[PDB]
C-alpha cells in the first residue's frame, strides 16, 4: 500500500541486483521488511530493517538516510533467486502486512558454450530445442494444433553446465522439427541433424 | 505520546 | 507473590480549628495488589459522600490513594479512617489525631 | 532545569472480569497530565492538566487507538505470565509498566527508561544503553530471549530518543509557566508535652510543591529524628512534619531547617511560646 | 525450527459445499493468520488470530469464518463455497518478528465435477543425433489433458527423485487455448550423459501425481472417477 516498487527486474546470473522501492510516507517506528515467493511456494522473510543498512547471508538492506525510500541488494544472483521480492512496511506495534504486486525478478543463465539445436525425440509406444544462450527468445506457434513451451533452464550441478530449451509438440500431419520452431527467431548456426 | 510496545509479547 | 501491606495516614488538609470547615484525609500508600477498601469514620460510623483520587503507583510499583471529605472538626466528634486489603486479617482502623 | 516524562501502565486480571482492567497515566515533571482508563464507560485517554485542553482532536483519536493496542498487548502477555509461572486458577494478577525520558538543564537526553513488573516485581527492565535487558528471573529469561531474537530494543530506543523527547519539548512548551510553579514550605514548630523533665517538638512543613523536600533537626546548629512520610494536602500540595524529644526549658537550644526548591534560601524555625 | 504446516497442497471442492482448512504450527506463536492469493497478485489478508477466541477480520473476510482454540492450530472455514473462492490459502504465524508461512493449499471450487481429468503420461526418449553432437541426453516428459491444474511431476533415476538436470514448466499450457475450461499440458525434461543413458540397467520414470477427487465424492459418470493417484511413464538405459 505505502511502498512502491517497479513491477518486473531482469538481470543476468553473477550479477549484483538492486531491487528499489520508495516509501515516502514512512513513520518512524515503520520497519522495511523484504519477503520474496519462489514460483507458487510460500512467501519467506528475507530481511528488515528501521533506520540502519542490514547485512545477512541472504542480503544486504540500504536504507536512506530520509527513510524515503530503500534497496535490496542481492551479490552475485544465482538462479535460484528469481522470485517476486515484496517490499513491506511493519509497524513496530502491529502484527499486520499489506502485501502489493512486488518486483518479479528473472535471472538468466550465462551459458558457456551455445550449441543451438532442434532434436527429434524418440516416439511413445516431440521436438527439443536446446543449449541456445538466453539471447534467444521462444514464441508460440501460429497453429492451434501445435503445442510450445517457453525455455526452460535445467541445471547440471554434477558437471557445473546449465541449458536452455523448449519442447514443441503435435500430432498434426504437416508438423516437423525442421518447422516445429518457424514463429521463432533461432540462432542462424542452429543445428538440425538429417 | 505514549508508548506502543513492540508487537512482540512477554 | 510477595504483597504489602498498606501504609495509612489520617491527617486534615488544612490545621484543624474546632467549627471551621476542613477536610478529613486518608492516604493510603505503598500497597500492593491494586484492590483496597477505604473508609471514613465519624464516631465509629462510616462517611457517606467519601471521595477519592484515581489509581497510581509509585517508582517501586506499589498503589496510593487519597480519600476524602469536607468536615468540620469538634472537641466531642471521633474520625478515623478504616482499610481493608487482602495483606490484613482484618479491617484496621487508625484514628485521627489533629496533633499528626 | 531538569524535566521527564514517564508513562505508568497496569493491567489487572480478576476472576470475575472476562477482560483486564488497563490504566495509563501519563506524567510530565511527575505531574499527571492524561489518562486512559477501560473501566470508563467511554475509554478514551483525557486531559489531566488545563493546558493540555488546547490539544485537538486529532491528538485525543491518536493516543487513544494506541492504548487500545496496549490493552491486547497487556492481556496477551497476563496470560504468557501465567503459564511462565504455572499459576493456579482463581487468582487476581498485575502487569505494570513505566517507560518515559530524563532531559537535562542544557536539553540534552540524560536517560530512556523502560521497565516491566508482574506482581509486583521487577520482571524485566531496558539497561541504560537501550540495547541489553536485564530480565529479574527464570521466567523473564524466556522474554529477554525472546525480545533479544525480535530486536525489541530497537523499537523502544527509537521511541524513547526520538517521539519521548520531542513530544515532552512540545507539552514543556505548552505547560511553561505551569510546570515551573513552586509553592514555598509554610512552616511553624508545635510543644508537646512528656513524661520526665522532657518535651516534643514538631515541625510542621505545609502547602508546598513539588513534594520533594528536607526537614532536619539540629542542636545548637550541628538522637534520632521522628517524622512522617510526605503526604497529599488534597488541593496539589503537600505536607511533612519532623519530631524532636527535648528537656524541659531547653527548646530554644533546638533549630528546625526546611529546605526546599520553591525557598530563595532554606527555612531556620524554632518553637516560638506565645 | 520455524515450520508452519498446511495439508493438503491441493482440494477440489462443488460450489456450495463447506470447506474446512486446516492450519499448523507448533512454536505456539500468540500470532496466526489466513491469506489469499490469486494469480500475479499479492497475498491478501483474510483473518487475523492474536490468541485463542481473539479474531480480527482482515482485509477480505466475506465468505469466510475462522477458528482458534487453541494456539497450535487455526482453522479457515467457508460454509457455502463459491467458485470465485478458487485460490491459493497461506496460513502463517508470528512471534513479533517475520511472519512464517504454509506451503499453501491450492483450492478449486467448480460448478460441477464433469470437466475432472487426470493426467496421461509419455516420456520420450533421448535423440541419438543429440547423443552424438553433445555427448548429453535428454529425457521429455509428457503430461497432458489433465484438469484442473493441480499436479506434481518428479523424476525418478534408479528408484530415487532427482532434481539435478531437471527443468519442468513453470506453467502448464492450455491444450484448447480459446477455452475458459480447457485441459491442460505441461513439460519436463531429464538431462544426464550420453555415458548414463547408454547403460541399460539405469532406470527413468516421469511420476505425476494428480491431486483430484475426494475418496467420498459422488461419481455417476460414464468413465473412471478422477480420483487423486499416480500416473507415471519410464524408459530405460540403451546402449544403441
Ligand atoms: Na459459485
Amino acid at each position: 500500500a505505502k511502498t512502491t516498487q517497479p513491477d518486473s527486474m531482469e538481470s543476468t546470473e553473477g550479477e549484483t541486483v538492486h531491487l528499489p522501492c520508495s516509501h515516502a510516507t514512512i513513520s518512524g517506528n515503520e520497519y522495511i521488511y523484504w519477503y520474496r515467493q519462489v514460483p507458487l511456494q510460500g512467501p519467506e522473510y528475507v530481511t528488515h530493517g528501521l533506520q540502519q543498512n542490514t547485512t545477512n547471508s541472504m542480503a544486504f538492506l540500504a536504507i536512506a538516510s530520509d527513510r524515503k525510500s530503500s534497496t535490496l541488494i542481492l551479490p552475485h544472483v544465482s538462479l535460484r533467486d528469481a522470485a517476486v521480492y515484496h517490499c513491506i512496511l511493519s509497524g513496530g506495534c502491529n502484527y499486520k502486512l499489506t502485501f502489493g504486486k512486488g518486483t518479479l525478478l528473472t535471472v538468466t543463465p550465462n551459458i558457456q558454450n551455445p550449441d543451438p539445436a532442434v532434436y527429434q525425440l524418440r516416439d511413445s509406444k516431440v521436438c527439443l530445442f536446446t543449449d541456445f544462450d538466453s539471447q534467444t527468445n521462444v514464441s508460440q506457434s501460429k497453429d492451434s494444433d501445435v503445442y510450445i513451451t517457453d525455455k526452460c533452464v535445467l541445471d547440471m550441478r554434477s558437471m557445473d553446465f546449465k541449458s536452455n530449451s523448449a519442447v514443441a509438440w503435435s500430432n498434426k500431419s504437416d508438423f516437423a522439427c525442421a518447422n516445429a520452431f518457424n514463429n521463432s527467431i533461432i540462432p542462424e548456426d542452429t543445428f538440425f541433424p538429417s | 505520546s505514549s508508548l506502543c510496545n513492540f508487537r512482540a509479547y512477554v | 507473590m510477595i504483597q504489602r501491606t498498606p501504609k495509612i495516614q489520617v491527617y486534615s488538609r488544612h490545621p484543624a480549628e474546632n467549627g471551621k470547615s476542613n477536610f478529613l484525609n486518608c492516604y493510603v500508600s505503598g500497597f500492593h495488589p491494586s484492590d483496597i477498601e477505604v473508609d471514613l469514620l465519624k464516631n465509629g460510623e462510616r462517611i457517606e459522600k467519601v471521595e477519592h483520587s484515581d489509581l497510581s503507583f509509585s517508582k517501586d510499583w506499589s498503589f496510593y490513594l487519597l480519600y476524602y471529605t469536607e468536615f468540620t472538626p469538634t472537641e466531642k466528634d471521633e474520625y478515623a479512617c478504616r482499610v481493608n486489603h487482602v495483606t490484613l486479617s482484618q479491617p484496621k482502623i487508625v484514628k485521627w489525631d489533629r496533633d499528626m | 532545569g531538569p524535566h521527564s516524562m514517564r508513562y505508568f501502565e497496569t493491567a489487572v486480571s480478576r476472576p470475575g472480569l472476562e477482560e483486564p482492567r488497563y490504566i495509563s497515566v501519563g506524567y510530565v515533571d511527575n505531574k499527571e497530565f492524561v489518562r486512559f482508563d477501560s473501566d470508563a464507560e467511554n475509554p478514551r485517554y483525557e486531559p489531566r492538566a488545563p493546558w493540555m485542553e488546547q490539544e485537538g482532536p486529532e491528538y485525543w483519536e491518536r493516543e487513544t487507538q494506541k492504548a487500545k493496542g496496549q490493552e491486547q498487548w497487556f492481556r496477551v502477555s497476563l496470560r504468557n505470565l501465567l503459564g511462565y509461572y504455572n499459576q493456579s486458577a482463581g487468582g487476581s494478577h498485575t502487569l505494570q509498566q513505566m517507560s518515559g525520558c530524563d532531559l537535562g538543564s542544557d536539553w540534552r537526553l540524560l536517560r530512556g527508561y523502560l521497565q516491566f513488573a508482574y506482581e509486583g516485581r521487577d520482571y524485566i527492565a531496558l539497561n541504560e544503553d537501550l540495547k541489553t535487558w536485564t530480565a529479574a528471573d527464570m521466567a523473564a529469561q524466556i522474554t529477554r530471549r525472546k525480545w533479544e531474537q525480535s530486536g525489541a530494543a530497537e523499537h523502544y530506543k527509537a521511541y524513547l530518543e526520538g517521539e519521548c523527547v520531542e513530544w515532552l519539548h512540545r507539552y514543556l512548551k505548552n505547560g511553561n509557566a505551569t510546570l515551573l510553579r513552586t509553592d514555598s514550605p509554610k512552616a511553624h514548630v508545635t510543644h508537646h508535652p512528656r513524661s520526665k523533665g522532657e518535651v516534643t517538638l514538631r515541625c510542621w512543613a505545609l502547602g508546598f510543591y513539588p513534594a520533594d523536600i528536607t526537614l532536619t533537626w539540629q542542636l545548637n546548629g550541628e538522637q534520632d529524628m521522628e517524622l512522617v512520610e510526605t503526604r497529599p494536602a488534597g488541593d496539589g500540595t503537600f505536607q511533612k512534619w519532623a519530631s524532636v524529644v527535648v528537656p524541659l526549658g531547653k527548646e530554644q537550644n533546638y533549630t528546625c531547617r526546611v529546605y526546599h526548591e520553591g525557598l530563595p534560601e532554606p527555612l531556620t524555625l524554632r518553637w516560638e511560646p506565645s | 525450527d520455524m515450520k508452519v504446516t498446511q495439508m493438503p497442497r491441493y482440494l477440489i471442492k462443488r460450489m456450495g459445499e463447506n470447506v474446512l482448512l486446516e492450519c499448523g504450527q507448533d512454536m505456539s506463536h500468540e500470532t496466526m493468520y489466513w491469506y489469499r492469493q490469486d494469480p500475479g497478485l499479492g497475498l491478501q489478508l483474510i483473518y487475523i488470530s492474536y490468541d485463542v477466541d481473539s479474531n480480527s477480520e482482515g482485509d477480505i473476510p466475506k465468505g469466510y469464518r475462522v477458528s482458534r482454540k487453541k494456539r497450535e492450530h487455526f482453522s479457515l472455514i467457508l460454509d457455502s463455497a463459491k467458485t470465485n473462492q478458487t485460490s491459493v490459502y497461506f496460513c502463517a504465524s508470528s512471534f513479533g518478528r517475520e511472519q512464517y508461512f504454509g506451503p499453501g493449499t491450492r483450492l478449486t471450487v467448480l460448478e460441477d465435477l464433469k470437466n475432472v481429468f487426470p493426467p496421461e503420461v509419455a516420456v520420450f526418449e533421448p535423440s541419438e543425433a543429440e547423443i552424438s553432437h553433445t555427448q548429453k541426453a535428454t529425457l521429455v516428459c509428457l503430461a497432458t489433458g489433465f484438469y484442473p491444474d493441480h499436479v506434481e511431476l518428479s523424476w525418478w533415476v534408479n528408484g530415487k527423485e532427482v532434481h539435478s538436470g531437471v527443468c519442468t514448466d513453470p506453467q502448464p499450457l492450455k491444450e484448447q487455448p480459446a477455452l475458459n475450461d480447457s485441459r491442460y499440458a505441461l513439460s519436463s525434461r531429464l538431462r544426464v550423459s550420453a555415458t548414463f543413458w547408454q547403460n541399460p540397467r539405469n532406470h527413468f520414470r516421469c511420476q505425476v501425481q494428480f491431486y483430484g477427487l475426494s475418496e467420498n465424492d459422488e461419481w455417476t459418470q460414464d468413465r473412471a472417477k478422477p480420483v487423486t493417484q499416480i500416473v507415471s511413464a519410464e524408459a530405460w538405459g540403451r546402449a544403441d
